[PDB]
RNA sequence: AAAACUUUCAGCAACGGAUCUCUUGGCUCUCGCAUCGAUGAAGAACGCAGCGAAAUGCGAUACGUAAUGUGAAUUGCAGAAUUCCGUGAAUCAUCGAAUCUUUGAACGCACAUUGCGCCUUUGGGUUCUACCAAAGGCAUGCCUGUUUGAGUGUCAUU
RNA sequence: CAGAUCUUGGUGGAAGUAGCAAAUAUUCAAAUGAGAACUUUGAAGACUGAAGUGGGGAAAGGUUCCAUGUGAACAGCAGUU
RNA sequence: GUAGAGAUUCUGACGUGCAAAUCGAUCUUCAAAUUUGGGUAUAGGGGCGAAAGACUAAUCGAACCAUCUAGUAGCUGGUUCC
RNA sequence: UUUCAAUGGCCCGUCUUGAAACACGGACCAAGGAGUCUAGCAUCUAUGCGAGUGUUUGGGUGAAAAACCCAUCCGCGAAA
RNA sequence: UUGACCUCAAAUCAGGUAGGACUACGCGCUGAACUUAAGCAUAUCAAUAAGCGCAGGAAAAGAAAAUAACCAUGAUUCCCUCAGUAACGGCGAGUGAAGCGGGAAAAGCUCAAAUUUGAAAUCUGGCAACAUUUCUUUUGUUGUCCGAGUUGUAAUUUCAAGAAGCUGCUUUGAGUGUAGACGAUCGGUCUAAGUUCCUUGGAACAGGACGUCAGAGAGGGUGAGAACCCCGUCUUUGGUCGAUUGGAUAUGCCAUAUAAAGCGCUUUCGAAGAGUCGAGUUGUUUGGGAAUGCAGCUCUAAAUGGGUGGUAAAUUUCAUCUAAAGCUAAAUAUUGGCGAGAGACCGAUAGCGAACAAGUAGAGUGAUCGAAAGAUGAAAAGAACUUUGAAAAGAGAGUUAAAUAGUACGUGAAAUUGCUGAAAGGGAAGCAUUGGAAAUCAGUCUUA
């Protein structure tokens, strides 16, 4: 809710960050075997729980 | 042998009759892909085999000490006679004399291009020749084990005393090198079948 | 790029003027970094992170080696500055104190030590 | 045969060794013979290639082709040799790898580490 | 159920057995490895002899008192006959068991000519290089490390 | 009783991922070794790259510093360069010097509160009795010793 | 291996079928666009009717906020939203 | 009698539903033994119960989780080439 | 090989006295899927020795978990 | 009133230490039920799983209060054997050791009980010196003050003896340098021979010639099966140049042996562990049976005494050991961790749950539960360009050995599906026998 805890924020800050999309240049290494987030996560879809 | 808990590491009840599936047990929970398959089963994906295997299996079998020098005494008369070499499949067509007895000076050779040169002197080269060109890769599973090539098996060098005879001969394919003290049956009759082809120097005969 | 052995002949004072100088370097690169920097300078970022690493590390030796000196031929030295192999080491008996003695166990091997023999034929 | 108990003769183990060796492995790993007159000058029968190295293609596609070692790409284990190139569809060229085993130094890269290294396996310089 | 030929069955298997089974795979990995120790003793100790002198004594029950094997280590009582100190004893390899008496002048004589025949077959090295003291070896050039088996057995 | 429709067969195209071959993986046996932690472990949190979400590495010295070895890379792009009359490239190996955030046995008291305190030293500024910052500390049981005590415990002095 | 309401995977006939029918209800012009029953603007017509289909917060969610852009996938029709 | 709290009848709708208990109409109660938020205590042969073997996370005549456990089976089903 | 004609031909697996059954299981297809292993015992067979027999608990040896060799015990048998 | 001592506190007192994790193996504690008994309650499962505490590289046990009944053996541990035995069991199901013997390994000892009494000879800590180092990180010695200690720290003794005496021989450092030699040790470094021709292919690593090396013809890599292209492999249990250690030596120095010790006979004495042994009883255990261990409670010795001699008790002999205090390597175990080697193993529905970004994604408030998923090609050379479309794409073209390899990528099966061709079909289809029709095909001959 809009009255949060300062643990809550960095778990939310974090979680955020990692719902993101690949870098391209990513995907042109060599031997590269990321082509898609095998990690991302909808609002609706799936929770945090925490 | 498999690992003592493979296939039953999961936790999986039989949910009982009247849900339209068999009694066999399934794995509780949801959310995944493994939720309500079912496990602890021989027919069953992820489960364990029927009868697993074990170590305490029976890998050694004992024979009588008797028996076994009888074998090796059975093996060393077939390797004199020549027609069961022929057979066996050596190349010794024209090999002066069998049993094959060489002098003593062969025991202290330090060279394999002298060990082969004795070898093409003898006239046992051509048993060599069909191993280089018999050697093949493995057909199946065995190359993916450590077990990449085959080949046919050439002379059995015998000799009493080592002063480098058998680094001399270790490297031409095909030639197995071994003390008369300590005859093999693995190696007199490899394959089960009688008369391999065997040069004996002449203190390893004098010995027999 | 600075070199290690060129700090370690430098005083603290002039290691810390130039640790000072090297992170207003870092800022100002950073600060490129926000604005829109090129590969030069991005590529000189890094290289400024390392050298701050040295001269904290020069800074770090001379400062250690100083407690080291000072507290050297003292009983009761900083734990930092003792050993550190194993907890279970530390704890352990010493050679000398694993080697005591009492005087009937002296006097026993003293006379009595096993003696290097032979058999003949 | 092997008769030492801390080599490998594994396939697995030795196919895991040449693919996860670190970049100083594989720096001995792509070695080249030399030719026949470096390797009568210098008595060394092959050195690992290097930058700048003048060398000679000696199988594949291009053999015979001639060039300068412009890059070692250790981490695909190819060698980038000067107009040793391919044309792509749109007209780019991108530079063709070839295998260290399968060139030949004609002309090394001579520095006084490169000179101690040939005293020091046997050779001469 | 029960319905063959044969013995009536008696296998002790009602217990969780396969959990404390005990294979064999390491027979010749064990046995190679006594080896290397016992060659690694061999060569530590040299020149003094592998396995300690042993005395000559009887198996305690009428199935095995008319065989003779050997014992832990010479009594108190057959050192003193033979001349050799309690304390010198343990230093040169002569064990000694202060549990076990002489019953019998017939095993006092046995283990007495036993300590003299490897007294006069033993080369003492001096404590000191270049001079014997008492019991001690003039010459121990000849020294070699042989077998006190082969030097004298259990009859 | 023609077409369509239904069924069979064949060719071709689909759907699907079986088969065959492989395999930096697993399983099993053998051999060698003894090495966690209040000098802060295992585990956790959060951060760190020129361009990164994960994995791997690391800790504000943050995909790492020192040192040693090797000797010219890294590479997806950019970028530099090291001349190639070297103290030196490298996501290299190795590793005896350091760093090591918030935690956690977790230790000032707490903790769905970046919450609440105390002690010593030092420093700061348009502000100096104020305010702020920095560094070092403050858990419990127990052992040897030290210092300070308590007692109508035992007594001398008187 | 043909069976075990066998295991996992793929796929059928049913079948272009049941169905997409509560919450009164939409209509016209223009713009946009390759494309408009559904987007935006304007005009009309209605609804919630202050114990609201209004304006806010608490718990829970965690960026769903805002602007810009958008090939699919998603919004059980459509989509320029 | 409204908000709120219930849940009688239609044995209405629906009954591969909007819904693993809902929707409609009717109906009971509505200033107290009332309705409710958050905090807090009681835990499985135990709790709790204006009592129905009710409730105790869609689980209750003994919850749920992992183990012992591949429990046992005179019973059912299958058991692969000529 | 396809198809037509004449003739015959119930749906398999299953338990059962009896199944085409209005008895059960089976929509289809691919891969997986059920008398194994070990400690014993009993008949029968083969092999080696034979009043004996059994090397492999250990030792020696072998550059090599193999093979080969060996001491003293011991197990079974030689008496009930 | 001062003091002394005892006891008890306090301190962010000086310096230390304990916790937690791992737990395969190890020492205990606690402790089931399913199951077997064709029911079941004793029994069994099982002195097991779960729970709890505590260690190490091993742990434990260990130098007899041990067997035996012999011609006696001689700490412990493990192995084979005793032996599926003696014994225990609703004497039912079932359970079940030990002595000897053979071997692996071997190693013994330390206190309490004594007057140093012509001398607390012992020890911690502070301070100050020197010294040493896996190490400026470690470990000490000397001096000196405070303290601990006579309610007992050293020397001396440990039953195997010993102590006091008595003469009479033999024996001796807890040393510290040096130098070189001889070993061991992890580690930097060095390593034989074709890429010579012809054919095939995109590529020669294939086939065919001609050769070479071999103490190296293991294995891997490289554009297809490479001893000779490359890393390696053998030489190697070694050369080398740097290191760390071991036991001797060759010496120098400090060593106060007035001392300390072994042995020898003694008309001698000879201290030896208590709410402990033991007894009864109650639980629990064992193969232990008128009790094998352990524990609770009650009663509680002794001094040639007290244990044990596997049928209760009383008496008498005979052996045997010496409890109630302590240490101790090796042989032994090792589903954990670290590092190696292999294999008649598995080969992506298999093998760990996980060959991959796997204890991941996801599910539950939670404890927990827990997947699926490998492969273009030698090289991205991942399809420039034109053309149709709003676009996705299509058709041309282009790359390649190949797109019948286009990332929805090796091979590409069956179910199921669309198109084409052929034929059949009046309320099933499929099947067997026999022949027609249509389609399709081979033998045979041809020649000898």
């Amino acid at each position: 809710p809009s009255h949060k805890s300062f643990r809550t924020k960095q778990k939310l800050a974090k979680a955020a960050r990692q719902n993101r999309p690949i870098p391209q240049w990513i995907r042109l290494r060599t031997g590269n075997t990321v082509h898609y987030n095998m990690k991302r996560r909808h609002w609706r879809r799936t929770k945090l729980n925490i | 042998a498999v690992s003592e808990k493979a296939g039953h590491q999961t936790s999986a009840e039989s949910w009982g009759t009247g849900r339209a599936l068999a009694r066999i047990p399934r794995v509780g929970g949801g959310g995944t892909h493994r939720s309500g398959q079912a496990a602890f089963g021989n027919m069953c994906r992820s489960g364990r085999m029927f009868a697993p295997t074990k170590t305490w299996r029976k890998w050694h079998v004992k024979v009588n000490q008797n028996e076994k020098r009888y074998a090796i005494a059975s093996a060393v008369a077939a390797s004199g006679v020549p027609s069961l070499l022929l057979a066996r499949g050596h190349r010794i067509e024209e090999i002066p004399e069998v049993p094959l007895v060489v002098d003593d000076a062969v025991q202290s050779f330090q060279k394999t291009k002298e060990a082969v040169a004795l070898l093409k002197e003898i006239k046992a080269y051509r048993d060599v020749i069909k191993v280089a060109n018999s050697r093949k890769l493995r057909a199946g599973k065995g190359k993916l084990r450590n077990r990449r090539h085959v080949q046919r098996r050439g002379p059995l060098v015998v000799f009493n005393e080592d002063t480098g005879i058998v680094k001399a001969f270790r490297n031409i394919p095909g030639v197995e090198i071994v003390n008369v003290r300590r005859l093999n049956l693995l190696q007199l009759a490899p394959g089960g079948h009688l008369g391999r082809f065997v040069i004996w120097t002449k203190s390893a005969f004098g010995l027999l | 790029a600075l070199k290690t052995f060129e700090l370690r002949k430098q005083s603290q004072e002039n290691l810390a003027e130039q640790l000072q100088e090297l992170r207003q370097e870092l800022a100002s690169l950073r600060v490129q970094k926000i604005a829109g920097g090129s590969g030069s300078k991005l590529s000189k970022i890094k290289t400024t992170r390392k050298d701050i690493a040295r001269i904290l590390t020069v800074i770090n030796e001379s400062n250690r080696l100083a407690a080291r000196e000072a507290y050297k031929n003292k009983k009761y030295i900083p734990l930092d500055l003792r050993q550190k192999k194993t907890r279970a080491i530390r704890r352990a008996l010493t050679p000398y104190e694993q080697s005591r003695k009492t005087l009937k166990q002296i006097k026993k091997e003293r006379y009595f030590p096993l003696r290097k023999y032979a058999l003949k034929a | 045969m092997k008769f030492s108990r801390d080599v490998t003769s594994s396939r697995r183990k030795q196919r895991k060794a040449h693919f996860g060796a670190p970049s100083s492995v594989r720096r001995v790993l792509m070695s080249a013979p030399l030719s026949k007159e470096l390797r009568e000058q210098y008595k060394i029968r092959s050195l690992p290639v290097r930058r700048d190295d003048q060398i000679t293609v000696i199988r594949g596609s291009n053999k015979g082709r001639e060039g300068k070692i412009t890059s070692v790409y250790r981490k695909k284990f190819l060698l980038l040799i000067e107009r040793v190139t391919r044309e792509k569809a749109n007209g780019a060229s991108a530079p063709v790898g070839i295998d260290a085993s399968k060139v030949v130094i004609t002309k090394l890269h001579l520095d006084k580490d490169r000179k101690d290294l040939i005293v020091r396996k046997g050779g001469k310089v | 159920a029960i319905h063959v030929k044969g013995q009536l069955p008696n296998a002790h298997f009602h217990k969780d057995w396969q959990r404390y089974v005990k294979t064999w795979f390491n027979q010749p990995g064990r046995k190679l490895r006594r080896r290397q120790a016992r060659q690694t003793k061999a060569a530590k100790i040299a020149p003094r002899p592998v396995e300690a002198i042993r005395p000559a004594v009887k198996p305690p029950t009428i199935r095995y008192n008319m065989k003779v094997r050997a014992g832990r280590g010479f009594t108190l009582e057959e050192l003193k006959a033979a001349g050799v100190s309690r304390r010198v004893a343990s230093t040169i390899g002569i064990p000694v068991d202060h549990r076990r008496r002489n019953r019998s002048e017939e095993s006092l004589q046995r283990n007495v000519e036993r300590i003299k025949v490897y007294l006069a077959h033993l080369i003492v090295f001096p404590r000191k290089a270049g001079q014997p003291k008492k019991g001690d070896a003039t010459d121990v050039s000849g020294a070699e490390q042989t077998d006190v088996a082969a030097v004298l057995p259990i009859t």
